[PDB]
């Protein structure tokens, strides 16, 4: 069998086998630094409700700190089908700090916005499960959340941050809870009579080090190549009927940026980046008598089915240049991450990538917006002309239209996320450029 | 092309023959190997080799 | 010790447990 | 205009990041490697097959070292759509991989199935299923051949390769012991199914052929692999019914630098039910209409991501009468240690806590030596299980530490420890060099 | 208490781990790279644009290197909901990259399926036929702007992007042949749509702009690249009607390093089609009632993971008269091949076998030169097609041997083989190394 | 097979083929005296019959396989038996019930050497000129008229 | 249908045209279609519908 292939050798084989480098069947493995991994209980200052805003500081049980989880426990006000992601809404600003220097802040929408980019089928399934009922439950069901974050050293081991060689500044994480989260204590703007406040509590999971590296990670100098989320709203231009409106933001951006990511949504709606339609999952009531198109599919706010985008072009402006040819919406939803990332994101979120993998660490390519005098980002808007309420119109329609529902959409959110360098040395930590 | 660069052309841009011979003259004359176990079980084996007197008697 | 070292190009450190106290 | 607008936008903080250029990211470099052959060869397989026997096979010498191992069974359900829940997975009942008489690894039943639970994450777990049950609606008499893939440590890199040719004088062995009742195909649940078949089955290994230069040195060098063993006893549990929140101290029996401890709750009669049963859609049979039983599964969808019919309440390992970590809850180690660790889904009832950064890989990162550790216990905290099974009202509806009476038939408690051995092979013979 | 009770936790069995350490988990070291940025660039298409028409694409030197290159259609759909199967990949009937008037590749519609259908996974595989097919419940009169990147050598990976600026004398071509027939924009089977648009038809490059340094260095220096090739002919099945199954032995023209081969039986009559037709769920236009023609697909659903609709039942490779090794089924080469070599999933009538480790991978891991092999053969046993496709108790109730009476119209054999070959470029101007 | 690796292989179409073309007429008969029934019997007759294999080693002594001298490599037999053999457990295609399943055994005639020639087997290398069937199977088109 | 172009390298090898040797040049061939071709564009004056 296999020997009448071995033998097949001939000179282009030279190419392949000729004075091997690699042996594939005898493989060496690393020896690593003793470490243990334990999840050890913060305590939060403030009163945790609906709106409030409570903060903790890191507690120095060990050298370096990774994953921090953040769990609610939440009692839901509907029943199935009501609710989306409510402990990511509910999570509404976490922003890190070293020392009195903000370094990052995230928002419950990135946080979905980074779940429709960057997490994979089964992780972002399990992610769900971590945020929201997927079951079917009825009203009254409890259940205990996480979730996760994802500052610069909270994925990967390699940027862990060193509290070990911060012996003289505190690190803080500060809280805002959401006022209204969908389902739980307000369906849409209307209040749940009884709505219970959750309950919070942070964890961090420390890591431990053998003698000789906590010894170095105390006393010497360390460079930490981190990643900050650069963030302000802005307001869409969605035109009322007959015309293709033409937008162009300003861009208020800084430092080596890996890409640019945005979305359209409706402010009352979590998770609402597209129009709303009766057909199925897109509005509630859906396909039977009781629909209505103001009103969304609670359960299921984020669909593939981009006719019910909003963004029907776009192209990025530096300096007055375009810095390439004008894409339709469906490229920056597609085409992007299927190039940049390798997964699938819903309809009314775009990624433009500066980066070869911006899913990785490692730098592939970037923006510098320190150095661009006048960045823009000019969007073309789809003619909001389908009767939302017919699915003969709905789904039987052209790529420059889009639904009268489309109008509801009114936050523009971009987001960039870029390179910076933390600098620790003398038991003091801060950025290399601010 | 041009000059110097269209002369090396036979050498950097068109294809070799790695079929350089058909199976009549040679061409897979080569292609023949000894189809051993590749790992045998030197164990229960091993006996006759250096003992065989043994067995005999 | 698990202290930061002497050379660095941060200078405003406060050394504890080496006080006059008051 | 066009990207050279990026590339004239340059500053100071770049020298991070472009300056004194070490990498191109546009000339990728090959290593070039050891000219070899894959061969899939059957093996031999003595004693007789059938439900319960036990059957072995010496390995076939052929090639130089082997990797995946592939075990195919042919089966026929007696059982209609949805009656089967991974026959394939739960005949294979034991594999022991023996090298020179002594076993350095044996796998089980459950285990199949509880690290399907966590390690494979995608397309790899359908088409697992795929090769070892019914997944497109078969109805009563459909045959079906199936596939199963064993994991041992050689068996999923090249890497760790069992190399047979350094291996002169030990024999390499596999036993294989069939499951006695196999749910859809000569069992529905305790009731056995008139006329049901034997199957058949075929152990199939994948050999390397190495070039000549190669079978030189790996026949004469000594080797030294790093591989993974699976420790394992089975144990009970003391599931309550109702006004009881029960806790248990679980004695613990490991050595060896530890990846993880995987551990899933059972109901014996029925193979991988880590969840009780309950009158919600896919939770058991017949559910939703007035025929619904809460005594038996809809076998086909006996795995839930619904925590709520799962006994755990919350757990902590302690080691030599200390706490390892604060007490967590239940639906910690079943979505998020294995969202840190693995990256993938795992259902509900089978809990993950991991000692390693990245424990799905075989290069080491993390372990806890329960050489070293004289009392390792597992505290378990029980759910009460007061919630009639039978309402999907209150069982779609209720509270955090209450699950369903139907819980407590959940007894058997199965805890898997994935731990560092070493394999030294020397002038033909092969053997763990730590043993305890 | 806590993490520090297992680093104490240090013996014997850690010297292999972290005795005398190498790396540490936790101070990772990043890699500075030459500054480049990326921009999407249009072609001009020349020729006329519309079904069954070819037209070529230069690609201009609008950067250094090319990497990623998306086909951009825009269709109409002539029909509704489940009457479409990729129709972008169907279109496209073939490309081929031809690099100073010498042909490097040429893909295929069925091959990019087959390659879809087969490497890509999951989410990735989703997001494509998002980007390829209607998988919303679209009506009739909606039409969609399609992207269908393509996969050459240079296209999945920048560490082979095609570097223009080093083939100053060497234009590159992409010559695009257009479908005559289009399921469920032109044709619903073979009665034409009246009133069907022609597509709007664009080709756009992804071009690297790169720093000043590393534009001379390779504007003046040789390179070398390691890259891949398709080779393919198609050849005709010989699917069996009854009470036999049918003996084809099919001779193999395929030369250099192989990495794989990989094939379907695909029915002419319409695009996709691996396996046979049956009145059950997806496997038939009307299925599930009286209504259901089992000679016409549920298009939308054409793909399937029933392998009793496929029709391979065994088959084995043969080097030099040599069989390469003892026959395998059909479930192994459509399901346990895969879940070896790449660790997803590959629906019914797509098959593959591998010579590599790591056939998805870029670095080489094992090939089969059939360079060095006179007469290389496939054997194939076929399925005896004796089922009744129109009774599901024959479809999903019937033995291991046998499939539906409609397998005989997958009359197109494709078998294609993936390789490597090596494209040597310098002075302006560059090609493969060999021939054949 | 020798140790896991495949010599030669013969399909019972070979032995058909092999029968009618090899061996001569006396022998064709008690060839067929026991391979088949050849008295008239009727339906319920039991009998023991033989079929003796034509690898190369069983054509003569002169290539017995040595396994004194291939003390490494285990022999092995692969048995593949039918599921429609006429008259037993078919009839053309219709299945014939009450069929019984085969009882078989694997008969191995050994070869014991004195101790003077035994020792020089297990010593001295050797090489044999042996014979292996090659074979595919072929679809034909005979035509009508 | 066929039809063969009679310029002074298209009937014989001897003046075949070395393309190698015209790398600073493009060449072009120019086709102009009539706008009514007898019998199936128009017969006579009249338009085939």
């Amino acid at each position: 069998g296999g020997l009448s292939q071995l033998v097949a050798y001939g000179a282009q084989d030279v190419y392949l086998t000729g004075n091997p480098q690699i042996t594939f069947f005898k493989t060496v493995y690393r020896r690593y630094t003793n470490f243990a991994i334990e999840s050890i209980q913060q305590t939060i200052n403030g009163s945790v409700g609906f709106g409030n805003k409570v903060s903790t500081q890191i507690s120095r049980n060990g050298d370096l700190i990774t994953d921090i989880v953040v769990e609610f426990v939440l009692t839901k006000g509907g029943n199935g089908g009501t609710t989306y992601y409510p402990a990511e809404e509910l999570l509404q600003d976490v922003e890190l700090e070293i020392g009195g220097q903000r370094i990052d802040k995230h928002y419950n929408d990135w946080f979905r916005t980074y779940d429709a980019l960057f997490r994979m089928n089964d992780d972002r399934y399990n992610y769900r499960r971590m945020t929201d009922w997927v079951n079917n439950e009825l009203v009254g069901a409890q259940k205990r959340f996480y979730v996760p974050l994802i500052f610069f050293f909270n994925q990967t081991p390699g940027l862990a941050l060193p509290l070990i060689a911060l012996q003289y500044h505190e690190v803080k994480l500060y809280f805002t809870l959401a006022s209204q989260v969908q389902g739980v204590n307000y369906n849409g703007s209307s209040a749940i009579a009884g709505a219970a406040q959750p309950t919070m509590s942070v964890w961090v999971d420390y890591i431990f080090l053998d003698t000789q590296e906590r010894t170095r990670f105390a006393q010497l100098p360390h460079e930490y190549l981190i990643e900050q989320l650069q963030f302000t709203g802005s307001e869409t231009a969605t035109p009322s009927a007959t015309t293709q409106a033409s937008q162009n933001i300003r861009l208020n951006f800084n430092h080596p940026t890996k890409y640019l990511a945005w979305n359209f949504n409706n402010p009352t709606n979590y998770g609402q980046y597209t129009a709303l339609a009766n057909i199925p999952g897109a509005c509630s009531g859906a396909g039977t008598a009781a629909a209505t198109v103001t009103t969304p599919d609670y359960g299921n706010t984020g669909t593939y089915n981009e006719q019910l985008a909003v963004l029907d072009s776009a192209k990025i402006q530096l300096n007055g240049q375009d810095r390439f040819a004008t894409r339709k919406g469906s490229y920056f939803n597609k085409v992007q991450p299927y190039q940049s990332i390798g997964g699938v994101t819903p309809a009314g979120v775009y990624l433009y990538s500066f980066a070869l993998k911006p899913a990785g660490r490692q730098p592939s390519g970037t923006c510098n917006f320190s150095r661009i005098d006048n960045a823009t980002l000019s969007l073309t808007y789809k003619t909001c002309s389908i009767d939302a309420t017919s699915p003969a119109a709905v789904l039987g329609n052209t790529e420059t239209v889009t639904a009268n529902t489309a109008t509801l959409l009114t936050a523009l959110n971009i987001y960039a996320k870029n390179y910076n360098v933390l600098r620790i040395m003398s038991g003091m930590g801060g950025l290399a450029y601010a | 092309l041009s000059g110097e660069a269209a002369a090396m052309y036979g050498d950097v841009v068109v294809q070799k023959t790695t079929r350089a011979c058909r199976k009549s003259e040679g061409g897979f004359k080569d292609v023949n190997t000894e189809l051993w176990g590749t790992s045998p079980y030197l164990g229960r084996g091993d006996g006759e080799v250096y003992n065989m007197p043994a067995s005999n008697q | 010790s698990p202290e930061a070292a002497d050379f660095a190009q941060f200078a405003p450190k406060n050394l504890q447990a080496q006080n006059f106290l008051t």
